[PDB]
Formats: C-alpha cells, sequence, structure tokens
C-alpha cells in the first residue's frame, strides 16, 4: 500500500546521479507517479510526473533538460535521473502516487569533497571557570565528510542538558558542536569525556575535556 | 499560479484551535491538498481536495474553502502535530505553499551564554575556533554578534540552530568564529554579544587571550 | 438520477 | 477537426396511404460536427411549422436528429429532404419514395 | 433483462453567435426520458415521457439547477480546451460527454460508463474499475493527472454505485409497462419490379422496442448477407422503430428467398417470406 524509496546518495558538481522509487499495494501502471524536490531553504517544490503504462513524462520548465523520468514496469520501480549537478540539487526527493502516500525521501548531497576524518577539540570554560553553578563544556567536530557523525558523552551515559546542534557546511565540509550542561560539583569532580565516531571514515576518537591553566 | 500560507510560523498551547489559511491568485476550484511534514518522517496527506479527510486521519483535522480562499484546523492541538504544513494546487500547474511552521507554546526564557576558546591542540593544528553557546531560550528569535578587541566582525562565522527541544520546549544555537593561528594571535578580547526579545541590552560574555 | 457534481477539464 | 458527413433517410410512421394523415421524418445521422441545416419541401416548396428533435450522439460521438412534421399524402405531391452540412459542397436533396 | 440509463452532454462553442450552447439528453433503454439545452426562452430540464411526469417540483428543481451550472463550468471547459491545445478563440469546437450504469435482473450495478471527447475524438474516459483514467492525448493527460490528485473517481464511483442504480430502478418500477415491456415488431414483404428479369423483396419491420434487432434474407436455409441493402435503424418518431431489407433477385426466384426476423421481443425467430 505504501512505497519505498532509494538510498541517500552523493556525487560530484556537473555529474549525473540516478534515483529510484518502488511502488506496492495499487495498480502501478494506471496512475501518475509525481516527483518532488525538497530544500532546505526554499521549500517544496514540484519536480515531475511520470506514467508509466507507456512512459509519459511531464516536467518543471525550470527543471526541462536537467531532470529524466524513467519507469519500469515489471519491477514496478519509477526512476529519476539529474544531470549537471550543482549545490542547487543537494537536497530532498519525494515520490508519490498522485499525491496519495509519500515516500521517505531520497537525500542528495553535491559536493566536490573527499571521505575525511573529523577533527575533535574539547571545549571548556574559561580559565578553567567552576565557580559559577551548572557548567557548560562542548565537543567540536571539525573538518569531516560525508555525513552523519554520531556523538556521545561520557560513552552514552551522561544523556540529559546534552544538546548536538545539527552540521553546518562551512565549504564542503561540515562542522558540528555538541554541548552539555552538568552541575559545579560535577566537574572537575568527575571525568567527562565526548566520543565521536565518523563510521564513513571509520574513525573513533575519545576526547577528554580537562580544565588547564 | 502563486498561493500563500499564513501564518509563516505560529506558536501555540495543547488543546487550542489551530487556522492555517492558503489563498490562491486564481480561482482553483477545489485543486488544493494538504500535506504534513515532521522532521524525518514520510509527509503525511491530511486533506485533499480540498476539504475531504483521508481515512485515518484524527477527526480534529478539518479542510474548507472555496475559489481561492482555503484553510485547514485542528480543533484541539495535540503535540504530536507540530511540524511544517503545506498547500497544494493543482488546478493550473503545481505549486506548493511556502509552509507554515506548528510550534510549541511556553513561558519565555533566557538564553545560556558559554564562550570558550580555541582548543591547545587546535592552535597546534594552525586554526582557532572560538565557540559561543547559547542555550535553552524562548521564543526562536535570537541575534548573534562577534566583536574582536572591540570592533563587530562577521567574518568566518558560523552559525547553528536547534529546533525546539521535546523537553522543556526551548531552543539552543551554536556560532563558531573561525581564524588561523596567527590571525587569532594578532588580538585580545573576544566577546559574543547576543540579542533576545527577553532583553533590551545585549547579554555581553566576552574572554581575554591572556 | 443526474450527478450534481461536475469536474473542470 | 473529425468532420463526418451525415446520413439521410426520408420516410414516414405508417404507410403511406393517400387521403389518411401521417407524419414525414428525415433522419439524419452519423455526423460531425453540430451544424446542419435540414428543410422538408413539398413539390419544392420548404414546408413551415417543422419539428425536430433533441441533439443526441451515439457511440462513435456522431450526433443525429430526426425532423418531423404532419401532411397528407397524395399520389401527385412530391415531397423532399433538403440537407446541408460543412462536409457537403452543395445542399443534398433526397426525394421521399413511400415504398422506401 | 438487462437494463441502462445514460445521460448525454453536449457543448457548442460558437464565437460571434452568443455564448457556447449546453444541451443534456437523458435516456432509460432506447427511450429519452428528460432534456435540457441553454437557448431556450426559459433555460430548463423538462421530462419527455409519461412516467417521469410522476415527480416532484424537487427532483425539477435539482435538475434545472444541476444543468445551469453545468452550462457554465462547461462553458469554461471550452476555454480550457482551447487553452490546452493552443486554439483560437474564434473556433468552433463540441465537448461531448456520455455517463451513465447499466444493472442486470437483480438491479445491481453492472458496469459504469463516464466519457468525454473532444472535437469527435475521444478526450478521457473512466475505465471499468471505477478508479483510473484512461487519456487520449497530452491534453487530456493534464486532465487526468489533476483528476486523481484529487480522487474525483471516488466521486464518481460512489454516484455510479449509488444514486445511478437507485434512481435507476425506480425509473423502471414506475414505467414497467412501457420499459420492461417488449413489444415485437411489425414485419411484411412487399415486391417490387425495377424491370422485367429484376425486382426487390424488402422486408419491413415496424413499430418495435427496443432499437436491437436483425434481418437476413436467407436462399433455401443458406445464409446471404452478402447482397442484402440495410438501412440503419431509424426512429419512428412515436418512441418505436423502423427497418428494412432488400435482396434484388430474378423473376420467379421469389419463393427460395425467405426472411428471418429477431427482435428481443420476439419469443421465437420470425420466418417469412411473402
Amino acid at each position: 500500500v505504501q512505497l519505498e524509496q532509494s538510498g541517500t546518495v552523493l556525487a560530484r558538481p556537473g555529474s549525473s546521479v540516478k534515483m529510484s522509487c518502488k511502488a506496492s499495494g495499487y495498480s502501478f501502471t494506471s496512475y501518475w507517479m509525481h516527483w518532488v524536490k525538497q530544500r532546505p531553504g526554499q521549500g517544496l517544490e514540484w519536480i515531475g510526473a511520470i506514467y508509466p503504462g507507456n512512459s509519459d513524462a511531464t516536467y518543471n520548465q525550470k527543471f526541462k533538460g536537467k531532470a529524466k523520468l524513467t519507469a519500469v514496469t515489471s519491477a514496478n520501480t519509477a526512476y529519476m535521473e539529474l544531470s549537471s549537478l550543482t549545490n542547487e540539487d543537494s537536497a530532498v526527493y519525494y515520490c508519490t502516487n498522485y499525491f496519495d502516500q509519500w515516500g521517505q525521501g531520497t537525500t542528495l548531497t553535491v559536493s566536490s569533497a573527499k571521505t575525511t576524518a573529523p577533527s575533535v577539540y574539547p571545549l571548556a570554560p574559561v580559565c578553567g571557570d567552576t565557580t559559577g553553578s551548572s557548567v557548560t563544556l562542548g565537543c567540536l567536530v571539525k573538518g569531516y565528510f560525508p555525513e552523519p557523525v554520531t556523538l556521545t558523552w561520557n560513552s552514552g551515559s551522561l544523556s540529559s542538558g546534552v544538546h548536538t546542534f545539527p552540521a553546518v557546511l562551512q565549504s564542503d565540509l561540515y562542522t558540528l558542536s555538541s554541548s552539555v550542561t552538568v552541575t559545579s560539583s560535577t566537574w572537575p569532580s568527575q571525568s567527562i569525556t565526548c566520543n565521536v565516531a565518523h563510521p564513513a571514515s571509520s574513525t573513533k576518537v575519545d576526547k577528554k575535556i580537562e580544565p588547564a591553566a | 499560479t502563486t498561493v500563500t500560507q499564513t501564518p509563516s510560523s505560529m506558536y501555540a498551547s495543547l488543546g487550542e484551535r489551530v487556522t492555517i489559511t492558503c489563498k490562491a491568485s486564481q480561482d482553483i476550484n477545489s485543486y488544493l491538498n494538504w500535506f504534513q511534514l515532521k522532521p524525518g518522517k514520510s509527509p503525511k496527506t491530511l486533506i485533499y481536495r480540498a476539504n475531504r479527510l483521508v481515512d485515518g486521519v484524527p477527526s480534529r483535522f478539518s479542510g474548507s474553502g472555496s475559489g481561492q480562499d482555503y484553510s485547514l484546523t485542528i480543533s484541539s492541538l495535540e503535540y504530536e502535530d507540530m511540524g511544517i504544513y503545506y498547500c497544494l494546487q493543482y488546478d493550473e500547474l503545481y505549486t506548493f505553499g511556502g509552509g507554515t511552521k506548528l510550534e510549541m507554546k511556553r513561558a519565555d526564557a533566557a538564553p545560556t551564554v558559554s564562550i570558550f576558546p580555541p582548543s591547545s591542540e587546535q592552535l597546534t593544528s594552525g586554526g582557532a575556533s572560538v565557540v559561543c553557546f547559547l542555550n535553552n531560550f524562548y521564543p526562536k528569535d535570537i541575534n548573534v554578534k562577534w566583536k574582536i578587541d572591540g570592533s563587530e566582525r562577521q567574518n568566518g562565522v558560523l552559525n547553528s540552530w536547534t529546533d525546539q527541544d521535546s523537553k522543556d520546549s526551548t531552543y539552543s544555537m551554536s556560532s563558531t568564529l573561525t581564524l588561523t593561528k596567527d590571525e587569532y594571535e594578532r588580538h585580545n578580547s573576544y566577546t559574543c554579544e547576543a540579542t533576545h526579545k527577553t532583553s533590551t541590552s545585549p547579554i555581553v560574555k566576552s574572554f581575554n587571550r591572556n | 438520477e443526474e450527478f450534481g457534481r461536475a469536474f473542470s477539464f | 477537426m473529425i468532420q463526418r458527413t451525415p446520413k439521410i433517410q426520408v420516410y414516414s410512421r405508417h404507410p403511406a396511404e393517400n387521403g389518411k394523415s401521417n407524419f414525414l421524418n428525415c433522419y439524419v445521422s452519423g455526423f460531425h460536427p453540430s451544424d446542419i441545416e435540414v428543410d422538408l419541401l413539398k413539390n419544392g416548396e420548404r414546408i413551415e411549422k417543422v419539428e425536430h428533435s433533441d441533439l443526441s450522439f451515439s457511440k462513435d460521438w456522431s450526433f443525429y436528429l430526426l425532423y418531423y412534421t404532419e401532411f397528407t399524402p397524395t399520389e401527385k405531391d412530391e415531397y423532399a429532404c433538403r440537407v446541408n452540412h460543412v462536409t457537403l459542397s452543395q445542399p443534398k436533396i433526397v426525394k421521399w419514395d413511400r415504398d422506401m | 433483462g438487462s437494463h441502462s440509463m445514460r445521460y448525454f452532454y453536449t457543448a457548442m462553442s460558437r464565437p460571434g453567435r452568443g455564448e457556447p450552447r449546453f444541451i443534456t439528453v437523458g435516456y432509460v433503454d432506447d427511450t429519452l426520458f428528460v432534456r435540457f439545452d441553454s437557448d431556450a426562452t426559459s433555460p430548463r430540464k423538462e421530462p419527455r415521457a409519461p412516467w417521469i411526469e410522476q415527480e416532484g417540483p424537487e427532483y425539477w428543481d435539482r435538475e434545472t439547477q444541476i444543468s445551469k451550472t453545468n452550462t457554465q463550468t462547461y462553458r469554461e471547459n471550452l476555454r480550457t480546451a482551447l487553452r490546452y491545445y493552443n486554439q483560437s478563440e474564434a473556433g468552433s469546437h463540441i465537448i461531448q460527454r456520455m455517463y451513465g450504469c447499466d444493472v442486470g435482473p437483480d438491479g445491481r450495478l453492472l458496469r459504469g460508463y463516464d466519457q468525454y471527447a473532444y472535437d469527435g475524438k475521444d478526450y478521457i474516459a473512466l475505465n471499468e474499475d471505477l478508479s483510473s483514467w484512461t487519456a487520449a492525448d497530452t491534453a487530456a493527460q493534464i486532465t487526468q493527472r489533476k483528476w486523481e490528485a484529487a480522487r474525483v473517481a471516488e466521486q464518481d464511483r460512489a454516484y455510479l454505485e449509488g444514486l445511478c442504480v437507485e434512481s435507476l430502478r425506480r425509473y423502471l418500477e414506475n414505467g414497467k409497462e412501457t420499459l420492461q415491456r417488449a413489444d415485437p415488431p411489425k414485419t411484411h414483404v412487399t415486391h417490387h419490379p425495377i424491370s422485367d428479369h429484376e425486382v426487390t423483396l424488402r422486408c419491413w419491420a415496424l413499430g418495435f422496442y427496443p432499437a436491437e434487432i436483425t434481418l437476413t434474407w436467407q436462399r433455401d436455409g443458406e445464409d446471404q448477407t452478402q447482397d442484402t441493402e440495410l438501412v440503419e435503424t431509424r426512429p419512428a418518431g412515436d418512441r418505436t422503430f423502423q427497418k428494412w431489407a432488400a435482396v434484388v433477385v430474378p423473376s420467379g426466384e421469389e419463393q427460395r428467398y425467405t426472411c428471418h426476423v429477431q427482435h428481443e421481443g420476439l419469443p421465437k425467430p420470425l420466418t417469412l417470406r411473402w
């Protein structure tokens, strides 16, 4: 009754990529599959539509020449390829059957960056200031690629007062930060540590936040 | 055709009635669908044909409107209804609304400003990232200004925003200032001024390079 | 009788 | 687009018996577009106060109409139907044969 | 047997001759029962059978409103078609529509139809499944895409499975003396000498309902459907039908030729040759 999309894909600027969208539960070759684009900055925007009974496709005038809609009836699948990719194509693309049921959306990242291991840096208050009650500490994951990166605190034990801000892209490489808020009686009294794991680069780092001066 | 959705964003309490309006540039008859978007989850079609409830969707949801003006109403707002809502017309072409963000109402909270200098290993790696966390506050609206030796600096800054915390319905924010070792080393005092609706004056947290 | 709802093209 | 030439038939309701009243019918079917002109003429004089049916069509989307009027047949009165369509060069005339 | 009810819509653009004309005709089996024409002194739906006069003011008000709104919605449908095909407002185009439902001896739905045509060509049709749409050109594809993105076929299926068969059954029960009676045709053979060695023998069938019928000239048993002149079945004007079939034969071979008639209102096939 529902439909399952492809996995998150990554490409180079100027190359071309191809996404899939397998539908089930209904007659695939009698309705129009619509493809929609979601960009974090803009919003929801229509890309195209395809009828797989004979593969008739309509497109958006902004996407004419950019997108190409294909369909395989034996596999109940609808594909869509994009060429000459730019950073404006890095987005989440959804396929729907006449806007009845949507898919998980395929994520597309366009970057000319290589797989790079992160750089983990501790973040302690100024001059080791534990005087004021409730102390906030941080872990900074700079310059890594691709995504995601997992970050825990004290091997996953400390979990309250912990928020990790979404990764912000600064020139092809990402930057993430996380913040823990404990009580001055806990630090430096208890050993505090942030653990960072980048599975795509196979990197495991365990850093300890200690006072200086 | 351009459809305008209002409000762009809003704060609402539990049980409240919430109405989202979508206006078209021309009579689109009944060709309008309403979609919900919760972070990460597959979009959910709530209302189709402008005023018909999808089977299984909670009855608190209702669709209305005609001609150019349509609306979606939640009679009693629940917590699992918070997300971005979109209107779609399919009379002429397929165009979407601007999107409306449904969020939690709570008491105004002042941000917790914590500023941290670069770490030692990073200074030995050539860089220097000065970080500023603006913790648990409300509303979302917040401004940040980095200050180097007393002069405002906007170059090489990074900004990351947190969604509404499911725990206390607050927001957080991170602001990084990336410099090189020698660039950082030719200056003193790094201030992180913050401006919120709770204070007329900027919360100022700074540190010396001593 | 007659379908009282018509759908524009 | 799609023009179809009409098919014309001229007849009566009941068998034509001279002296007894009857109904002259001209059935024009299988034509497209809708614009048609049909007159029933007696001895070459077009008869006024002619009734006709409502615009219906068939499975092929081609219309069909029935032009009818009251009359009394005689052995020496020429009855005919003149049908003009966008698919005909000149108005087509069809003579009424009581045996057809 | 199985019976049927259909509705036909005819919209004609006429640039310079006024606004587009809208016409509706309703049929039950082969009997027209209602009529609408936007070019009347009073645009109104009106009955055309004795058994629909029985209905009440609410019915007629409903139908007339359903047609007066239909007039303008199809006057806009023509504009949208001219838009889709990039045509001139100065041209005369036609939008046709036929929709309805059949029922069996038990009175339940068998098949429901809803077809739309533009300029005599098939435009968009509802399939037997009452859920999908069949477009014939890339301009009807816009209509089908927006029509299923709103799941309008749901409403269509609801009407066809519901009010259609309900009202149809009501009409059959109200007029069982006319719609559910089978009146056999009245047949005779008429010889017409064209020359001294050639005569036309004609089988005449008069006054029958419905229009379905078969007329064949057989020689001593063998079917000769090749030398038979046939006329398309023609309404008599009194809601019955007429049809003849002719064969040219030599003088003397008038006994070998026999006529076989086939009507639903005929308990057994009629055989004749006079």
